[PDB]
């Protein structure tokens, strides 16, 4: 089965060295961080 | 993440402000003329005036 800590932000695992193979695979799978979306933007008004 | 956002907002609101030199020009030109002329008459013995 599964654990993690967000003190550390770390996946802990309980189970197989097959769970160790595939869940080091999923250790790696969703590690990715989305690129900044420019969620907010400062616009310089020319006239108004 | 919110920190990295607000630092990019602050970065773009911190810009230098250009400064304008406003020079007004006021021109007031007046001119005037007049000619007042006339002849008056009078006799005060029997009072009669123009």
């Amino acid at each position: 089965k599964f654990v993690a800590d967000e003190r550390t932000n770390s996946i802990l695992i309980s189970g197989d060295p097959k769970v160790r193979e595939r869940l080091k695979r999923l250790i790696k799978q969703l590690d990715v961080e989305m690129a900044a979306k420019g969620n907010n933007r400062v616009v310089y008004l020319k006239y108004a | 993440d919110i920190m990295n956002a607000m630092l990019e907002v602050i970065g773009q609101l911190d810009i230098r402000r250009a400064q304008v030199l406003i020079e007004a020009l006021i021109v007031e030109m007046a001119e005037g003329d007049g000619i007042n002329l006339g002849v008056q008459w009078g006799s005060l013995e029997s009072g009669s005036v123009i």
